[PDB]
């Protein structure tokens, strides 16, 4: 029963700024990493981002490379995407893949996901 | 009688061989030999590639120093030997590969010099990380440095640059790098030069792993830790030096699965 | 009665276990079986046929007919590939839904030989070379055949004999690779790309079809079994 | 041929002693243990040995039962908000110390396993409401099989995965589990990386974690409370007994001197200090 | 009239003076008289795919040309 | 069915058990083991390797590289210890740490023999003569060499072999000692006095070490598997 | 705090036993244990608890003993316990003939220690009859289930 | 298929008409097919330890000079 | 007789050829 | 659950005194020793002194001799350490070791322990 | 070796076959054929140089 809810939105004009949270429960065994992931429109899922653990160090998508911005507060056990400069290729679903891990890639866990639309 | 010694050995792989005057005998890990797999043991389908003479034969990694400040050094099989000949090429070119060793450590003072030194065969040799923040945290690129390898230090400090973390092992010397009292280290095959006797340290080794044959760009089967269990002191010098050499010896190698080169991302 | 002691476990019922117990209709009359054709001893029989392999899953070519076609032409000749596939049976969306993959969707673990097989669509007077490729993992997935052709290969001519078979030599790690996307058991490459190029004469279709199958061989296992995602059942 | 329940070599009588023989001198520079008993060194008298290695054989030293983890679920009333808790835990033996530390003490092994559980419940709001013993359904995962979203979901169906009804007040639970590694020895630590960075490749395309080797090495375990809805909230604790037995291991390794810290090798600070305080000439 | 079937050892016990070694057997005894009562055997055998695998009917052989 | 009576103690969970039980997955098919170097059989094994004792614990040499190390020098020739330690290897601070101790704090009772090593780590030129010796139990501690060379002891000559042996023969009134600080079952005292002393030639480092080993023997037992105190789980 | 007992493990605790095991000046026994557990509430009140277990853990010499009722030493790695059920049968454990010595002493005429002269009379001094403080160890039992509202 | 095996006696008893004396056997018998179902032998072998105290190439004599 | 845990037939060492017979070519027309 | 609690804390100037009390529970079986010890800031830890089960026969170490009085209250069940005269070697923590014992040694028991500090 | 007796080394001495470039660090010449010599009791080291030749006679 690893909770995993994703919210955030996705209506924006094309060019704002939108903030995509994920609530997390269960055991998240910390230890390995955290993400993001999208599938888009009409294409396959792809990957977004990744974060460590509670470690800041992350990696962003060649595609989305500074314009997306994944944290984490593990405090409050969520993590976040904020996503600057969004376009016409950053419509599409995004999901909060974060658990196991140990790359960018292995998962036991997902969420339902939320839309995405950059209108213009 | 003829004046047969244990301290003189001649040890020959391929086209090199090694000499010594002062040896304490030799050490086979686990008593077992290195050996190629048989068809009990056997795992790939394909017909294995053994590189023998071209690939058996001893390298000899650049050398270190040695100084009263020194807390340790440490190197990853078949990781320190990835760009030494064919061996190498041969590494990069398949998918699968298991290889044994003749592990040789040179370092000869004189008889007005004193101290140990303690290398240590261990197979899964994992070291520990850097930060208090991230476990299991060290990269790719830090994990394996190579045929200069890396060292122990004497104390453990964290990583707190966490915008951008150092990712290294950060492996104190006491607890060997891997939270247990370095004392508890005679448990894996070893030798320990100590400058009265002698001036070399053998340690051949087998192939060890949960698999008969195994990634090698992936995963590290041996691990060579020298510490100074005594440190170096010559003379009334405060500041006194001496080299250590090592040679390694790739023995009964084997790979299977050929296909395109690998160029790993070591930097 | 005989002095005894229960043990841990008792009085719990495990879906897997194997024991004894009541028959509601004592002394039935079981109609005796009959001799039907094709009888089945073990799943893997079923994993060595041959099944063809949706490849081309475009969002237009999903789901529908046009999925197994893999398309060929007369173009010129490139070192860009035709098809590109990843060694995972039972997690890549291509093969996951093959007989063998449906099967291997019942296991946790999977392992032995497994082979390709292409059958060329086009009219007679369609010649050509081409060139499958299996590559094991470790390295960059080859993008041109300069690279596809330095590990397992088979070179094949488009003739009267309309099939070419291309194995998949059990070269792995572990003694046994999961059924799920992972890099420890990763499984390597297999790549489809022109040796010479299309040859066809006047008045002939320019493009033609391809289809692949793939099949388990003798020396193929499988085990842990576990349940499949293949399927649901929501509320 | 030597058994574990053997007597142990005797004791020799040996009398004085002046010749050119020295058990008494070695080098340890040889990395061998110089192999002397008491006679080599002092004047001994015969003594036939009684004792034996008996309780220190591989197999005894993993004969006891140890608690791997603890898994919780609830089940609530019908009208609240939060959904019945039904736990999901990630099958290994590091997230406890002792049982962790015992199989480190060496490199490889392999066991066939035995599971026990220990189930036990209470209620929790303040109220003399009453439950009826509950059941409860412990459905093995195997990786890549499909993990219940929901209490109710068809997960628990179990066509292919094996499962364990207990009925709460009975004796605990008790299923085995054969050497189910993929490899040919269970692997304590894994000095590698599951993914190798390639040039022509991202940073994060390439990397993965330091010891790991299949983030999914054995599966899950899922745990619910099988009774529907009762009125009264009533919470259960599931704990789980590994013993392993047929237990085979290679190459010992160090034992663990500063406390864990993660799944991996690594030492947290302000706990690097093992050894207390002695003076050298104080006995 | 009891039953006993030999087991397929896996996990080899550290012996070879009870478990491990000496072939490891076991006892199994029907307790009611329907055949639908008993405990599933698990002793079956296997067999020849090519029922499916080569259904034709003049013999297939590797090594030559199939269409001849 | 057949009449029974159940006993005391049934359906109770022995952690010691060792019982028999239903498989959760029949007919897994387990992979073969393969011959991987070194195979242990017995926890005793590893009890005879030598391991380096960290003899001077003091609180600026505890928990460092320092704490092996035991400085000898060319000072005149004394009666004063050296090295002092108690025969209590799962107890005392600086033997409860070796693979010995550690091992042994898994279990309550100890016996049989034990073997001291030590290696001197000086130049070549450096020559000596020390004692070391073993003290049974119940009376004075030896605090000048006069006393301790009254026990079992090793006159050891520094030279070409560079290690030196004494053995401590199983001496104790029970056939088993505690594996905790007890007087009933206390095992006397372990010391290291100068023979002679250390002389070096001009140009010499005039202080150098010595490391020291323990190992059990042949004869060393260990019963009644107990859980350890070095290690816990706060939390 | 939830109430969990240690305790010693010995026979002199009560009268019966003893009496007749001092009939004699030595023995040697395999020991047979016996748990009864009998359970009630206390406190004026209707309130509910679940069928309880109870862990029975023998901590032998020098094992941690546990100082809290959930603290890591009820994991027992390496101790016997017992997890035992309410309502069924009683619960029983054999332990084989354990002493340190070739017979179990009842009555032992001396002391652990020996009071030297070069030694304060303190670090000399110990019990009459005594051996090892610490004989066979202590026996440790706690409710497993967890906090009730009833107590 | 009854295995019988002995035990090690520790505490005699009285007797050497029933126990204490004429060897103490006792008895197991499987109940699954599978090898890891069955309770643990514990009859297992030892052996040498120079596989790791003396991990020499050349034999250790212990009554010689180490290096000679 | 080939029961269930039976072990699987074994991979023979083949080497280097040059014939004409033809393992690598079919025809998936024969159904077979 | 014996449970050892000890109290009197730690922060005179040098030369006063302080009440170093123990509170005890569980089963303590009278019969044998009850005592304290001290581990101090950087050296081993050391006994301090010894008082039997209910009696008043006690002995003290020879550093302590006499600054230090131990005595006991079985009604209450409590150990008391009168310490005056503290001193700059006294500055350390202390521990109220009652349990077992039959000397001045063996124990089953501890507590928490305090810490003491005599400035000056 | 014509030193003191109390000085010590390793030297490498070391034959590559032509066809490459001649080494200039130890790194290269120890890729080819050689012979890691100790310096000690006895004083003299010899390396073979293994005809490895194309023609069966040389210039
Ligand atoms: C009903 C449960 C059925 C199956 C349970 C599978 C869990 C297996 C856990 C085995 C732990 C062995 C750990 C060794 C680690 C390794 O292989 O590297
Ligand atoms: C699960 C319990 C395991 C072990 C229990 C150990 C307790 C042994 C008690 C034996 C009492 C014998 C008394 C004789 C006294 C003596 O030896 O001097």
């Amino acid at each position: 029963q690893v909770q995993l809810q994703e919210s955030g939105g996705g209506s924006a004009q094309t060019g704002g700024s939108l903030r995509l949270s994920c609530a997390a429960s269960g055991f998240t065994f910390s230890h390995g990493y955290m993400a993001w992931f999208r599938q888009a429109p009409e294409k396959e899922r792809e990957w977004v981002a990744c974060v460590r653990t509670s470690g800041v160090s992350a990696y962003y998508a060649d595609s989305v490379l500074g314009r997306f911005t994944i944290s984490q507060d593990n405090a409050k056990s969520t993590l976040y995407l904020q996503m600057n400069n969004l376009k016409p290729e950053d419509t599409a679903m995004y999901y909060c893949a974060a658990t196991s891990i140990s790359c960018s890639s292995g998962y036991m866990f997902w969420g339902q996901g939320t839309q995405v639309t950059v209108s213009s | 009688a003829c004046g047969y010694s244990d301290r003189v050995l001649q040890l020959t792989l391929g086209n090199s061989t090694i000499t010594t005057q002062e040896a304490a005998n030799s050490v086979v890990a686990y008593g077992r030999w290195p050996e190629y797999l048989r068809d009990s043991e056997a795992n790939p389908v394909d017909q294995p590639t053994e590189p023998d003479v071209a690939a058996c034969r001893f390298y000899t990694l650049d050398t270190v120093s040695w100084t009263k400040e020194s807390r340790g050094w440490w190197w990853k099989l078949p990781d320190a030997l990835r760009d030494m000949g064919l061996f190498g090429q041969n590494m990069y070119y398949h998918y699968l590969g298991r290889s044994g060793y003749t592990v040789h450590v040179q370092c000869n003072a004189s008889k007005f010099h004193q101290g140990a030194l303690g290398v240590f065969a261990v197979p899964e040799m994992c070291l520990a990380g850097d930060s208090n923040t991230t476990t299991m945290h060290t990269s790719y690129q830090n994990a394996n440095p190579g045929e200069k390898g890396g060292t122990f230090t004497g104390t453990f400090t964290p990583d707190n640059n966490q915008t951008s973390p150092a990712r290294r092992f950060c492996p104190v010397d006491y607890l060997l790098g891997n939270g247990t009292l370095l004392g508890n280290a005679f448990v894996f095959p070893h030798q320990i030069i100590n400058l009265r006797t002698n001036n070399c340290a053998t340690l051949v080794l087998p192939y060890v792993n949960s698999l008969s044959i195994d990634s090698m760009v992936k995963h590290n089967n041996w691990g060579i830790a020298i510490l100074p269990l005594a440190p170096l002191n010559f003379a009334s010098e405060s500041s006194p030096e001496i080299p250590i050499t090592l040679t390694i010896a790739p023995m009964c190698c084997e790979f299977n699965g050929l296909r395109n080169i690998t160029l790993p991302r070591l930097q | 009665g005989l002095p005894v002691m229960n043990t841990p476990g008792s009085n719990q019922y495990l879906t897997a276990d194997n024991f004894q117990s009541p028959c509601a209709l004592p002394e039935f009359d079981v109609t005796p079986p009959i001799d039907i054709p094709g009888e089945v001893k073990n799943m893997m029989e079923l994993a060595e046929i041959d099944t063809m392999i949706p490849f081309d899953l475009s969002a237009t070519k999903k789901n529908t007919m046009e999925m197994y076609r893999v398309r060929l032409s007369d173009k010129p000749h490139t070192d860009d590939p035709i098809l590109c596939l990843s060694l995972s049976p039972a997690s890549d969306p291509r093969l996951s839904h093959t007989m063998l993959g449906e099967i291997l969707n019942y296991y946790t673990h999977w392992a032995g030989s497994l082979k390709f097989t292409f059958l060329f669509c086009g009219s007679m007077m369609a010649t050509g070379k081409l060139l499958v490729s299996y590559a094991p993992p470790g390295a960059d997935p080859p993008k041109k055949r300069k690279e596809a052709m330095l590990g397992t290969h088979v070179i094949w001519d488009i003739g009267l004999q309309s099939s070419c078979t291309m194995v998949v030599p059990w070269i792995s790690n572990t003694t046994y690779r999961q059924t799920i996307d992972d890099s420890f058991t990763e499984g390597g490459y297999i790549s489809v790309f022109y040796q010479t190029r299309i040859v066809v004469p006047l008045s002939t279709p320019r493009e033609m079809d391809i289809l692949g199958f793939v099949s388990a061989c003798n020396d193929f296992s499988v085990r842990l079994l576990r349940d499949t995602t293949h399927i649901e059942q929501k509320a | 041929a030597a058994t574990s329940r053997d007597a142990l070599p005797n004791t020799e009588a040996s009398g004085p002693t002046h010749s050119k023989e020295i058990p008494a001198l070695t080098a340890v520079e040889t990395g061998a243990t110089n192999p002397l008993v008491p006679s080599d060194t002092v004047q001994t008298r015969h003594v036939v040995q009684h004792r034996s290695r008996s309780e220190s054989s591989i197999e005894s030293f993993f004969a006891r039962g140890a608690c791997v983890t603890i898994m919780t679920v609830d089940n609530p009333a019908s009208t609240t908000n939060k959904d019945k808790l039904f736990a999901v835990w990630k099958i290994t033996y590091k997230d406890t110390v002792q049982l962790r530390r015992k199989l480190e003490f060496f490199t490889y092994s392999r066991f066939d396993m035995e599971l026990t559980f220990v189930v036990t419940a209470n209620f929790t709001e303040t109220n003399n409401g009453h439950a009826l013993n509950q059941v409860y359904q412990i459905m093995y995962v195997p990786p890549g099989a499909p993990v219940p979203e929901k209490w109710d979901d068809y997960t628990w169906q179990t066509s292919s995965n094996p499962s364990i009804f207990y009925t709460y007040g009975t004796a605990p639970a008790r299923i085995s589990v054969p050497y189910v590694g993929i490899s040919n020895a269970y692997s304590h630590f894994y000095d590698g990386f599951s993914k190798v960075p390639l040039k022509d490749q991202s940073a994060a395309l390439g990397d993965s974690l330091y010891g790991a080797a299949s983030l999914n090495d054995f599966g899950i375990l899922a745990v619910r409370v099988v009774n529907d809805h009762n009125p009264t909230k009533v919470t259960s604790k599931i704990r789980v007994y590994l013993k392993p037995k047929h237990i085979r291991v290679w190459c010992p390794r160090p034992p663990r001197a500063v406390a864990y810290y993660g799944p991996g090798v690594d030492y947290k600070d302000g706990t690097l200090t093992p050894l207390s305080t002695k003076d050298l000439t104080t006995y | 009239g009891a039953q006993v079937s030999s087991q397929k050892v896996g996990a080899h016990e550290n012996s070879n003076r009870a478990y491990g070694g000496s072939t490891i057997n076991y006892t199994t005894i029907n307790y009611y008289r329907d055949s639908a009562s008993n405990a599933a055997s698990k002793q079956d055998f296997s067999q020849d795919p090519s029922k499916f695998t080569e259904p034709i009917k003049d013999v297939l052989i590797k090594t030559a040309p199939m269409l001849n």
